DNA sequence: GGGTTGGGGTTGGG
RNA sequence: AUACCCGCUUAAUUCAUUCAGAUCUGUAAUAGAACUGUCAUUCAACCCCAAAAAUCUAGUGCUGAUAUAACCUUCACCAAUUAGGUUCAAAUAAGUGGUAAUGCGGGACAAAAGACUAUCGACAUUUGAUACACUAUUUAUCAAUGGAUGUCUUAUUUU
């Protein structure tokens, strides 16, 4: 079967795509036209780039550029008058690559903007090309074909041609959408519950004012007739004059209500408040605590809103059963996650239209085109529905309550009544003041970074006993002609200092900043561990609490001004990048095109003038590839400049005159700078990893000095080191502490998670807390100490599981969508630490295991949501899955191409090329096997797939372990042929494969496997 | 535990219909010094369900048959007959029943359930031959009334339960009874002793509604085994002669329907329709006024071969002549009140009213029409 | 009299 | 749980009143009584790094297996634990956790073959052809097809 390789030609890549119809390199065009013979001789050079460079055309051409005897080819005009000629014959067509920065006045051709890949076409290499060519034909050839040159190891730059981004390119009534999100984050309190005296409920004290105020609904198109609009304004004015005669006051008392003791804690509040001394840290937790437990629940909430609704909207603007239907479907939309939204279609495919009695038509379509009525009275049903939420809904919970989530709680959604959010509020405040946070005025903010720089909002986020500010810079000022916010003004130096952190991984601390790295840092380690002969093992794990707000900022500065790795000037490139997919190449329906194969990417990179080693003048680009596969580049022309001296004047401004708003008060920094600002991470990085190097000089000369090995990295504030010697770790706690105590920083709650017991009095560690464990945790990682291998951790309940997970389905595209989540949350972290240089067999396989029992309970809401939609009524389904199981017969499907589709990824990613594929095909049958095991004892409890749908999927599983049995019993016959070699890691695969007995059964490997 | 269950059933329904002859009777009570009332209720309620009156009722074995797991409502029990009189709240009632029948051997009762669960699930229809071998048939009973007399003197043979009609013939006690015994063994037992009556008399002539005429004590199979031969003579005989019958049948639907159906007035003619026009359109046309009517697609202009003359004309036939009227009102087209309407862009006339004789050959092919509809139903069940 | 490039989508670490 | 039909659902005072302005009273300074205005820079959505990406009509070795097996069985649902069965599918379960539960009151025709012109080209069906729709539509006419529908049966209250 295909296989994906590590090894792939961008000419048989090509080859494989449909539209192209002649693919083939320059030497052997050349040959074809023949222009030249094998006779002649060239340069080496010449030659090599005649090889390398690859030419593709839509059609065959050659006839039309065969060599002609009428009349020799010797050139006399420039390259550059050339390549204007091609230029000016192109003349309309914009999408090309030649044309790039560079724009067409009649017969005149202009260039203004800086194009890198101009070096190439105007090489040598280009002119010895055109000797040979000529003009009539070169400049044919320069629109005819396109034209790509290696200039890496795996990398081509298009300099010719049509660009490769174009081929990656009667109405329908769309309904309006819920807004939702208006709910979230709403700090407004007023004297009296309702809603906002903006709002046309409280605006109107007629039906002119009621026209006057709701015309968007009033003027609709939907609407058949002028009785129609009339009809739906007097409704209007009846749910006006209803919604004031409410008693919102009562409706909370009842509902839900305040809790017992509010006036207990309204004055321990302003007892703290008032107190001119710190206040006690155990009883602010314990306020903190209590005023978190005072939420109000969903039930509550829905029978509020139904009571609200009821007496408020007369019963026949939607009709008795529509109605009692919205009011179902309320505590659904009420308990709807923060990320997730409802559709009008989840409530329109359940109503009746024939339900609304006020209805008219002008022509008698009621009993002529019953679904053209349908269809019209839908399109104001769905007004109705809209109108009747994004009115009274919304604005209702905005102002009565402040919506928001927790901190460990993921996306879960929890309610909390306003007046406790505004003790909760105060209490923060003046935690904020005390440490980090000043009242500040504009008059000592300069004028300049005053109109020159946006301000910044503060959100608060409750935690067990505490609070987590989060403050944010979406916002740009109107006023004093600002468009962009910090971000986008900063994101310059953001380049800057991402091309820092390259040289920032190795050089002057450890510091670590992807999986990649981890993995790699961690394979060196094992084969230092395993050279050295497996010893024992000892770790300590540490972490900074607060990491941002002690950052110095003279210390910084002073850091950025004497640091040579950020030179004075750098320019600024894009480019747009195609890289391979994860998909295996077709083996030769017809449709098959470029996107099908490839992934289009737009990439910016910043470059100094120097002569550097990675000449980026020449190129235009710096990707890193883990595979052999090409990749295609080709640049843009948006060039930009920026200078050291502006970076200092940002860093200076954001470390000084950094201003936040909160409740319509102004703050200001005091220490350490802003988190959520797009350079914070490397800022503290590079900050934190001077210090570590000023303090770690003994781990430089360690493993040669007495030859041990020890393992430092820090993610961020997050530490973990893990040795050989007990000794090297104590002297690392030791001036890591004496570090942190000259510095004025510290580490969280004082606590320190080591593999070993020592005596704390000794080196003066008494007020740590050491907590011994004989499992490494880290960065939410599982290693052990014993086999030194890596497992990410996963939640154990379906509780944990769910509240980390927004379901979003739409119709149109179902099948895409559900593939694609299904490929993500398997592929999400498994692909990271799957590297066969780092666990055994029986390890990827446990991992695997324990991966995909995560995922399936992961997914599991999701064919939940898809089995409340019957796809018998969609002929798009319909007709391709008949009409009697169409839900099973699509869940199969997509199982069954989703997990084939891991299961090769899984392999590609454990196996090289040179494997056999014997072995291949067996580990692919096996993964395939574990996978359907797991997602059959998963599903053969529930109900909704009790029936159908499990037969087919024990079929599928029992076919899987026979072709799994089948295989390694052909194997044993392959390999006694003695036509094959088999290396160490074909040796040891079967040896694994022989030891747990796959010839007869799997029970022998499920419990080495299932092993918890 | 099956084998202890339906041995544990074999005893239930033993104890139900022992306690009907007793209550019947009277003859055991426990009155009111130890309560009991729960026991009362319960021989009720699972006699109420039991097997032989479920046989007898054959209503709330499909009563239950609603529910979909056939557990049922405690409060359909309260509006029967003879519960309520319990007496002494519903809401204490459900408790009451719930409690009383918590230690019951026959209905399941847990978690304060709304429900209760008869612990054995329908088997109706086996029952029905078990209790058919066991019943036995009685046609030797004169009118006179000594039913207590017959139950306290039949006390010769195990008997499960006697039915005697009430009320079906003249006065009370005219009709020949049901009775069925303990079981097939004991009828077979009763019929041993040769004709098993009263001691005083057995197989000769006597007094009182058991007073012996010709003797037919012989059980349920053997009765129906007697009705056979009688009873399929009789529904077989000869097939009806099925030559005349639609043309009686005709008669109704045909030679009325003009004045008793549809009037005349209901029909109206179109005419000029172009060619090419497919009736649904002309339909839709029509439909445009709203009323309900009938189409006939003049194409056969002789109106009783494929007609050369295709959608030349039309015919429609309205259910009321108001109906057809407020369609002429409508055909009234405002603009220029001309008896006309377009259909396919093509402007067509119309005709209001026909003469009478062309409106009965019209009405006269109609009704060959409803009487071959009539015919092809009619040939197609003559066979069977 | 016009004018970065505005989104779509929401997982797992920090 | 057919949740089939109907009705209302503690239906009654306030649990509570930020910020700002504007009054009265008191105070060794605290405070108390009453009033008015009020989402926003008019839009709200934190960031870093990495992940995936068909214009998804295109797709399975469509599936021979491990009675050391697989299925099935409880008065809602889910989460689990035990007992019992069956040999390509049916029969009869016992606990333990969480969650839905509102609640009351009133209500509750059978079935295997018939007698059936009682009605119907204005009956009903799988379809199949056309139009009206299509983002998860509730259908009109011809074609074909043959029963369908409605009563009485055979049956009846410790219903």
């Amino acid at each position: 079967k295909q296989m994906l390789t590590r090894k792939e030609d961008l000419l048989t890549v090509l080859k494989q795509i449909s539209a192209l119809k002649y693919v083939s390199n320059l030497y052997e065009f050349l040959l074809a036209t023949e222009k030249i013979v094998q006779t002649s001789e060239l340069d080496t050079q010449f030659q090599e780039f005649l090889t390398t460079t690859i030419i593709a055309s839509e059609q065959n051409l050659v006839e039309n550029y065969k060599q002609k005897y009428n009349q020799p080819n010797f050139s006399q005009l420039t390259i550059k008058q050339v390549i204007d000629d091609s230029i000016i014959l192109l003349g309309n067509k914009q999408n090309y690559v030649q044309q790039i920065g560079t724009t067409t006045i009649g017969f005149y051709v202009e260039y203004e903007n800086i194009n890198l890949s101009r070096q190439t076409l105007y090489s040598s290499n280009f002119r010895n090309l055109l000797n040979i060519f000529g003009e009539e034909d070169f400049k044919y050839f320069l629109i005819d074909f396109l034209v790509f040159t290696k200039v890496e190891q795996n990398g081509y730059l298009q300099v010719a041609g049509v660009c490769l981004n174009q081929y990656f390119s009667e109405n329908q009534y769309i309904y309006p959408e819920i807004q939702r999100s208006q709910i979230f984050y709403c700090n407004h309190m007023g004297r009296e519950p309702g809603v906002f005296k903006s709002s046309f409920f409280n605006y109107s004290e007629p039906q002119t004012i009621i026209k006057k105020t709701l015309l968007k609904e009033y003027q609709s198109k939907n609407f058949s007739c002028q009785e129609e609009r009339d009809l739906f304004l007097e409704f209007t004015e009846k749910i006006v004059q209803n919604f004031h005669n409410i008693n919102f006051n009562y409706l909370l008392k009842k509902f839900c209500k305040l809790p017992e003791n509010y006036q207990s804690l309204k004055s321990q509040v302003k007892q703290i408040v008032q107190s001119e001394n710190k206040a006690n840290q155990q009883s602010c937790e314990n306020l903190f605590n209590s005023l978190y437990d005072t939420e109000i629940s969903y039930k509550q909430i829905t029978n509020f809103l139904r009571q609200i609704i009821q007496n408020c909207v007369p019963n026949q603007l939607l009709g008795k059963k529509n109605f009692k239907v919205f009011l179902e479907k309320l505590y659904e939309f009420v308990q709807m996650k923060r990320f997730e939204n409802q559709k009008v279609l989840d409530y329109i495919c359940f109503m009746d239209v024939f339900d609304v009695e006020w209805f008219v038509d002008l022509k008698n379509q009621k009993f002529t085109q019953k679904r053209k009525y349908i269809s019209d009275k839908r399109k104001i049903l769905g007004d109705l529905i809209v109108f009747i939420i994004n009115k009274i809904v919304i604005p209702v919970l905005r102002y009565n309550f402040y919506i928001t989530e927790k901190h460990k709680e993921g996306s879960q959604i929890f309610y909390y009544r306003k007046p406790i959010w505004k003790l909760v509020s105060k209490l923060t405040i003046v935690k904020l003041e005390e440490e980090n946070l000043e009242k500040v005025e504009e008059k000592l903010i300069p004028e300049d970074s005053f109109q020159k720089y946006p301000q910044g909002k503060l959100r608060i986020i409750p935690k067990k006993g505490s609070f987590r500010p989060i403050m944010t810079f979406l916002r740009k000022d109107k006023q004093k002609n600002i468009k962009l916010n910090l971000n986008q003004i900063l994101m310059d130096s953001q380049l800057v200092f991402r091309n820092l952190k390259d040289m920032l991984g190795q050089k002057i601390g450890y510091s670590v900043f992807d999986n990649k790295q981890i993995s790699e840092k961690f394979a060196q380690f094992i084969e230092k561990w395993k050279n050295k002969g497996r010893p024992q093992l000892y770790y300590v794990t540490l972490d900074i609490k607060k990491c941002y707000d002690s950052i110095d900022q003279m210390k910084l500065l002073n850091f950025f001004n004497q640091s040579d790795l950020i030179q004075d000037t750098y320019f600024i490139n894009k480019y747009l990048l195609f890289q391979r997919n994860k998909r295996p190449l077709l083996q030769i329906m017809d449709n098959i095109n470029f996107p099908y194969y490839f992934n289009l990417k737009e990439r910016q990179i910043a470059y100094s003038l120097y002569d550097d080693d990675d000449q980026i003048l020449q190129k235009g680009f710096k990707e890193i590839q883990s595979d052999d596969r090409p990749f295609i580049v080709i640049n843009q022309d948006k060039p930009r400049c920026i200078t050291k001296d502006i970076i200092h004047n940002h860093l200076k401004h954001i470390s000084q005159y950094n201003v936040i708003s909160f409740n319509k008060v102004k703050f200001r920094q005091k220490r350490g700078i802003p988190q959520g600002l797009n350079i914070s991470g490397v800022l503290c990085s590079f900050y934190f990893g001077k210090l570590e190097e000023e303090y770690t000089q003994f781990l430089k000369n360690a493993e040669q000095v007495n030859g041990s090995i020890n393992l430092l990295m820090r993610l961020t504030d997050d530490y973990l080191f893990i040795s050989d010697s007990q000794q090297n770790a104590l002297n690392l706690i030791v001036q890591l502490q004496n570090c942190a105590n000259n510095n004025g920083f510290m580490f969280n709650d004082q606590k320190i998670t080591t593999n070993f017991q020592f005596p704390q009095e000794d080196y003066n560690l008494e007020h740590f807390k050491i907590s011994v464990q004989n499992e490494c945790q880290w960065i939410g990682k599982s290693i052990d100490m014993n086999t030194l291998e890596i497992k990410s951790i996963q939640k154990q309940t379906q509780q944990e599981i769910n509240q980390t997970i927004n379901v979003a389905i739409s119709i149109k595209n179902l099948k895409s969508q559900l593939k694609n989540k299904l490929r993500s949350l398997f592929l999400n972290q498994l692909i990271d630490y799957f590297n066969p240089n780092i666990n055994s067999f029986e390890g990827l396989c446990r991992q695997l295991y324990h991966h995909s029992k995560a995922t399936v309970m992961k997914f599991y809401p999701f064919m939940t949501k898809l089995f409340q939609i019957d796809l018998k009524k969609s002929k798009q389904y319909s007709v391709q899955y008949g009409k009697e199981n169409t839900n099973e017969n699509f869940l199969k499907d997509i199982l069954y191409y989703t997990v084939e589709d891991v299961c090769k990824i899984l392999c590609y990613l454990q196996f090289e090329d040179e494997i056999n594929s014997n072995i291949k095909e067996i580990f692919k049958n096996l993964y395939s096997w574990i996978m359907w095991d797991i997602i059959v004892s998963y599903l053969k409890k529930k109900k909704q797939f009790k029936g159908y749908l499990n037969k087919l999927l024990q079929k599928i599983r029992k076919s899987r372990f026979f072709y799994l049995k089948e295989g390694c019993k052909s194997l044993q016959l392959i390999l006694s042929q003695q036509k094959y070699q088999l290396n160490k890691k074909e040796l040891e695969a079967i040896e694994f494969i022989d030891l747990n007995n796959l010839i007869q059964d799997i029970k022998t490997l499920i419990p080495k496997i299932s092993a918890k | 535990q099956f084998q202890d269950c339906m041995a544990h059933i074999t005893e239930l329904n033993f104890k139900r219909n022992y306690q009907n002859l007793t209550e019947q009777s009277s003859s055991n009570n426990v009155v009111a010094e130890e309560l009991d009332i729960k026991e009362s209720l319960k021989l009720q309620m699972e006699y109420y369900f039991c097997d032989t009156n479920l046989t007898h009722d054959s209503y709330l074995r499909g009563i239950i048959s609603k529910s979909p797991k056939n557990c049922v409502d405690i409060k359909v029990f309260l509006k029967f007959n003879k519960i309520q009189q319990i007496l002494k709240s519903k809401k204490d009632l459900i408790h009451l029943i719930r409690d009383s029948l918590k230690e019951s051997k026959i209905l399941k009762v847990k978690m304060d359930s709304l429900k209760v669960k008869r612990r054995f699930p329908f088997n109706l229809e086996q029952a029905l031959k078990n209790s058919k071998q066991r019943t036995l048939y009685i046609d030797f009973l004169p009118p006179k009334c000594s039913k207590q007399t017959l139950v306290s003197i039949f006390g010769n043979f195990r008997i499960i339960n006697i039915n005697l009609p009430l009320q079906k013939n003249s006065q009370l006690c005219q009709g020949f009874a049901f009775i069925e015994f303990f079981s097939e063994e004991e009828a077979n037992q009763a019929l041993i002793t040769k004709n098993s009556s009263i001691p005083k008399e057995l197989i000769l002539l006597t007094e009182k509604k058991i007073g012996q005429g010709s003797i037919r004590i012989i059980t349920y199979k053997k009765w129906q085994e007697e009705k056979q031969s009688f009873k399929e003579l009789s529904k077989n005989q000869n097939e009806q002669k099925n030559k005349n019958m639609n043309q009686s049948r005709k008669a109704s639907d045909e030679f009325v329907s003009i004045d008793v159906e549809i009037k005349q007035n209901c029909l109206i003619k179109i005419i000029n329709i172009p060619q090419g026009t497919l009736k649904a359109e002309v339909v839709l046309a029509v439909r445009h006024l709203g009323y309900e009517f009938y189409c006939d697609y003049i194409d056969e202009n002789s109106n009783q071969l494929n007609d050369l003359l295709k959608e030349g004309q039309a015919m429609i036939r309205f259910q009321n002549s108001d109906e057809q009227r407020l369609a002429i009102q409508k055909l009234l087209n405002h603009n220029n009140n001309k008896l006309q309407i377009e259909i396919r862009g093509q402007i067509c006339d119309v005709i209001s009213t026909i003469p009478e004789d062309e409106e009965k050959n019209y009405w006269n092919y109609i009704k060959f029409k409803k009487n071959e509809f009539r015919k092809f139903f009619f040939m197609k069940k003559q066979q069977k």
